[PDB]
């Protein structure tokens, strides 16, 4: 099962990845724990975390996603090449023979031109990269456009370019094939992956035990359905730390609102949700036709676009079961305050719409001359800036023990 | 065509001096058109050992012929001493920056001497380090390195 | 040597016929090795100084940001402008812009115990005064908006915010040496050394 | 000069750090550890007529 | 000949005009103004034809403490002038013959709630910033190096 | 020119016996290796390198040769990489390739002469702690295993 965890803290989240290691023994033959991880410092943090709650972390394998998806389709898949023959790497080199022919086309006058004047191979290797870059993108985000341009199929509605970009495509993939290489992009093959695992409701062919996903706040849409897939035969533990309990990403249809009016369960006992009944999907929160018109919160407003994005693409899953894990925030600490508003999705700002409203000022919460959590520091170069620090840490450390300088 | 950010005696003293001939700025296409003076302003005036003084003063050096040697030995000289003037008449709440009814004693912080160079800034630095009053040249490129 | 077998391998992998100019090697052996990091020490021996990481957000009891000023938080770089992605987006895109910005707000949920934020306020030469990134902005703006020191309970919206802004901002002084820095109070430095000079305890 | 500069009242005390058999090995490994993790660590020197 | 003393108000946001403003003469404060007009499309027959964002409207000083200074002073004016759409009252000058302007106060509130956040992004560049940035841009006309 | 000597080099090295009954890299197949582990071995309450020098004596007939406690005073993890672990289907291996030696020939890698640059290196440690680790590991993975 695709199970998904939101919590508050990666604390939490790393608990429960502790427990599910604990429970489930798993084999042994040394095969290595999974841990999808786009972060050394996180394969750092977990391995010492995980080395003393059991007192040592041995195997556990720390792929990128990307370069997991890619071992599956190995895996399930019939006779696929370790290792794509259109990684970015490569690219840029078949890129670099195919340009030049490819010029004199009235397609590529643009490029035609923008490599004569001058060179020595060095605008030439330019292109031929930031071209397999984004080729390399595209067969991530728009994997559709290339199974099009393949065919010679343009995709109405994009910039130019795509006049250049199509051909060039379609181009590389005629002359990978010359040169005899897996025809087998990551585009071709997701689609494929998906069915033969969607269908052959049978048994896991022979992948690995569990896998976990921990501290990636992003994942590509097709790399979320191919983990869906997966994670049918494979128990796929995704540990998404989440700043706000409640749903604060946008709406499709309001027809799909009410496919969203589920409900999480905790790890452990049962059941929980966005509050306010019928209400709050009314109100204003998801408004006339965009997303939630208020999502609560302004902080989590402006800054969070890429956490609504990853977590309205989590609850438009099917094959998933969500699980609630947040953990409170008592409001004490100007930190606190703040941290529990994002929690709770509640904007506690005061603008004084009204005489009312804006003559006091008791409405808001009280501040505490002696709070030095969250403090503001203006200094006159980064010397200073740095010298000033140290001072503070100093403080800091001072102030309560336990504080190690690891903590910092 | 408002003036905010100065004193009416002073917009009135460079639209008198500019206005004189017509294409002050010798060039047509470069006409001088005054200003009126923001009223939120109208109060302000300087006052020196006595009453106030005027937006914009002429000092003339004397004879008929000067060399550019002389016109900076001298007027640097006389500057400098002008200021402590105001700097020493200052502490003493004689030399003041007044809106109307309030009032201030004027301070280093408050003078400024607009030059065309290195050296006439030194030129300037020296007479006035002269008659101990500390100064700064904010257009100064030296390097640390030759220090 | 890595690198450099590295970028040779890859480029016979692909079958390049045609011959290879050094510039285009040596070119290209720089930008990796300007984007190899090193990083080993991250968690051993404390007090961690870095930048901030997308998908690597670990809880810290203290979190401190210096630097968080306008045109250099919020890390820039314009798209190839030839990325067709770029113009119609879509739910799973993913830039710079939005990945700094949600790093920001990740800092925030991290800081349990402290969150420490710093910018440079003006250049020790002109003197102009330079502004904090808009992030920090944000943050204090909604502090003042929710917050009123004990004192100031009965006095305006407007009013009540500054005081509060104004009294988490701190204005450092320009050498280590000031005075200010030594009296009682609001982080009096805990370095001696400059004491006697702030004292003007000096010997001409 | 009526002044004064806090001094601290803690202590050094304990030291975290994560070695690796490298409590033997004196350094010159300098910043090696660092940029090879996998370096053949164990090895070092130069070669002549052998 | 002889320019028409500027009412940034009524400025008519359309095609080609100089303005001259003389030693100390606000400057700063005129270009605020007319920033805020075209963000919320404002003014009337010397209005714009439609309301622009702040990654559309350019501005190009020359000093690099010009650009911070011009691109703090505009978020600023943006915070308030949005505010003072909330509380549809203001009493401080521009603003106010600002709101007579303004049609729907709620949502111009909105519309600059955006501007707000889209600050760290103001077209506000100096002449040179502006151009490596086109250029960049454009690399194949230019025949630039990415 | 390298390929000869060392395709006969890396069989050579491939096909020896290493300790008795069997055992000899070229029978082991993949499910039975593991390359390069990354371990980590918290470790609390200081480690005295005098006091870890005490035991590392009565058990270790090669650590007899006492100069170590080189480090001092460490609180915290204990990371490390093993060049290989496989199991001869009953047990299981600890391997290091140790590339070395400039020493010569033949006679410098004599039972005598590496077990001496075995403490020339200290690499006894490397053992006890490697295997401490794969220890702590063999046991958390094999449900009910004994030493
Ligand atoms: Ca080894």
């Amino acid at each position: 099962m695709l199970r998904v965890y939101h919590s508050n803290r990666l604390d939490v989240l790393e608990a429960l990845m502790e427990f599910i290691v604990e429970r489930e023994r798993l084999d042994d033959p040394f095969e290595p724990e999974m841990i999808l991880v786009q972060s050394t410092g996180m394969a750092q943090w977990l391995q010492m975390t995980l080395s003393q709650k059991f007192g040592i972390a041995a195997n556990i394998d720390f792929p990128l996603p990307a370069s997991f998806i890619w071992d599956m389709f190995v895996r399930v898949l019939p006779e696929i090449p370790k290792e794509s023959a259109f990684n970015k790497q490569s690219m840029s080199w078949k890129l670099m023979t195919l340009l030049p022919q490819l010029l004199e086309r009235e397609d590529f006058t643009l490029l035609r031109h923008y490599l004569t004047d001058d060179s020595d191979k060095r605008k030439l290797f330019q292109l031929s990269s930031k071209a397999a870059d984004l080729f390399d993108q595209y067969l991530v985000y728009r994997p559709d456009w290339l199974a099009q341009w393949e065919t010679g199929h343009l995709v109405e509605g994009l910039g130019e370019a795509q006049a250049w970009q199509a051909p060039l495509w379609k181009a590389l993939v005629e002359y990978t094939h010359q040169l005899g290489q897996p025809r087998w992009h990551r585009a071709n093959l997701y689609q494929r992956f998906i069915e033969t695992l969607e269908s052959a409701t049978t048994c896991p062919p022979g992948l690995p035990s569990r896998v976990f996903i921990c501290g990636i706040s992003a994942l590509p849409p097709v790399y979320l359905q191919a983990l869906q897939a997966l994670g049918k035969h494979i128990e796929i533990h995704l540990l998404f730390t989440n700043p706000c309990r409640y749903y604060w990403g946008d709406i499709k249809d309001p027809a799909y609102l009410a496919k969203l009016l589920t409900r999480q369960r905790r790890h452990s006992f049962e059941d929980r949700e966005l509050p306010l009944f019928r209400d709050s999907e009314n109100a204003g929160q998801l408004f006339n036709s965009d997303g939630e018109q208020d999502v609560g919160n302004p902080l989590l407003a402006s800054w969070g676009k890429l956490g609504r994005d990853y977590i309205y693409l989590l609850s438009d899953l099917e094959s998933s079961q969500e699980l609630d894990a947040f953990v409170d925030v008592t409001p004490d600490n100007l930190l606190h305050n703040i941290q529990s508003d994002i929690l709770e999705l509640e904007n506690r700002a005061v603008a004084g719409v009204n005489i009312e409203e804006f003559s006091r000022s008791d409405n808001k919460r009280p501040l505490d001359p002696l709070d030095s959590s969250i403090t503001f520091h203006v200094c006159h170069s980064p010397q200073r800036e740095v010298e000033v620090l140290h001072d503070r840490l100093l403080a800091m450390l001072e102030e309560d023990p336990t504080l190690t300088p690891r903590d910092i | 065509d408002t003036n905010w950010r100065s004193a009416p005696g002073m917009v009135n003293s460079v639209n008198k001096l500019f206005s004189q001939t017509d294409d002050a700025f010798m060039f047509r296409e470069i006409p001088f058109i005054p200003v009126k003076s923001a009223g939120k302003n109208q109060a302000l005036r300087f006052v020196f050992k006595g009453e106030t003084q005027p937006a914009m003063k002429m000092w003339l050096m004397e004879g008929e012929s000067c060399g550019v040697g002389d016109y900076q030995s001298t007027m640097a000289q006389v500057c400098a001493a002008q200021i402590r003037d105001w700097l020493q008449a200052g502490q003493r709440g004689e030399a003041l920056l007044m809106n109307g009814d309030d009032a201030r004693p004027v301070r280093a912080s408050d003078i400024s001497v607009l030059v065309r160079s290195r050296q006439e800034a030194a030129q300037v630095r020296d007479a006035l380090t002269l008659l101990e009053i500390p100064s700064v040249y904010l257009s100064n490129r030296d390097s640390v390195f030759e220090t | 040597e890595q690198q450099w077998q590295a970028i040779i391998a890859e480029g016979l992998g692909a079958q390049y016929g045609d011959a290879v100019p050094l510039s285009l090697l040596r070119d290209e052996l720089a930008q990796r090795l300007d984007q190899e990091r090193i990083s080993q020490r991250f968690l051993a021996g404390p007090v961690n100084i870095c930048t901030l990481m997308p998908m690597r957000s670990i809880p810290f009891k203290v979190v401190c940001l210096l630097g968080m000023n306008d045109g250099v938080y919020p890390r820039q770089l314009a798209p190839l402008g030839f990325d067709l992605m770029s113009q119609k987006p879509k739910r799973g895109d993913r830039s710079r812009r939005d990945d700094d910005r949600y790093l920001f707000l990740e800092a925030l949920i991290s800081a349990q115990q402290k969150l420490y934020i710093s910018y440079i306020g003006r250049s020790i030469q002109d003197n102009s005064e330079r502004f904090p990134s808009v992030l920090v902005q944000e943050l204090i703006d909604y502090i003042g908006q929710s917050h009123y020191l004990p004192g100031d309970e009965a006095l305006n919206c407007d009013e009540s915010e500054a005081r509060v802004k104004a009294h988490l901002t701190c204005l450092h002084t320009r050498m280590p040496f000031d005075p200010q820095n030594y009296q009682p109070g609001e982080r009096q430095s805990y370095a001696r050394e400059w004491l006697p000079a702030a004292s003007q305890a000096g010997k001409a | 000069a009526e002044l004064n500069a806090k001094t601290l009242q803690r202590l050094p005390g304990d030291n975290w750090r994560v070695t690796s058999y490298s409590g033997l090995q004196q350094r010159g490994h300098g910043i090696a550890q660092d940029l090879m993790p996998r370096l053949d660590v164990d090895a070092a020197g130069v070669a002549s007529v052998v | 000949d002889v320019a028409e003393t500027l009412d940034p108000l009524r400025l008519p946001l359309q095609g080609e005009r100089l303005i001259e403003a003389s030693a100390g003469t606000g400057k700063t404060f005129t270009i605020a103004a007319l920033y805020l007009r075209l963000l919320l499309g404002l003014g009337g027959s010397a209005a714009f034809p439609r309301p622009l964002t702040v990654e559309e409207l350019l501005v190009v000083t020359f000093t690099e403490a010009a650009t911070a200074e011009l691109r703090g002073r505009i978020r600023s004016n943006i915070h308030e002038l949005r505010i003072a759409c909330l509380r549809e009252t203001t009493d401080n000058p521009l603003y106010e013959r600002l709101l007579e302007e303004i049609d729907d106060k709620a949502q111009a509130a909105q519309w600059l709630l955006l501007a707000e956040r889209q600050m760290d992004e103001a077209a506000v560049f100096t002449i040179h910033g502006f151009c490596q940035r086109m250029l960049n841009l454009n690399a194949f006309e230019s025949g630039m190096l990415f | 020119q390298w390929e000869p000597v060392l395709t006969e080099w890396i069989t050579a090295v491939l096909q020896a016996p290493l300790n008795e009954t069997g055992v000899s890299l070229s029978q082991l197949s993949a499910r039975n290796k593991q390359v390069e582990m990354e371990f980590y071995l918290p470790i609390s309450e200081p480690l005295i390198a005098s006091q870890l020098d005490t035991l590392i004596r009565q058990f270790d007939p090669l650590s007899a040769g006492c100069p170590p406690l080189e480090f001092m005073q460490v609180r915290g993890m204990l990371k490390g990489f093993i060049d290989l672990v496989f199991r001869h289907e009953g047990r299981y291996y600890l391997l290091d390739y140790k590339s070395n030696w400039l020493g010569e020939d033949s006679s410098a890698y004599t039972q005598q002469a590496m077990a001496a640059a075995m403490q020339a290196h200290r690499y006894d440690l490397q053992y006890q702690l490697y295997t401490l680790a794969l220890h702590r590991y063999l046991r958390h993975r094999i449900a009910d295993y004994d030493y």
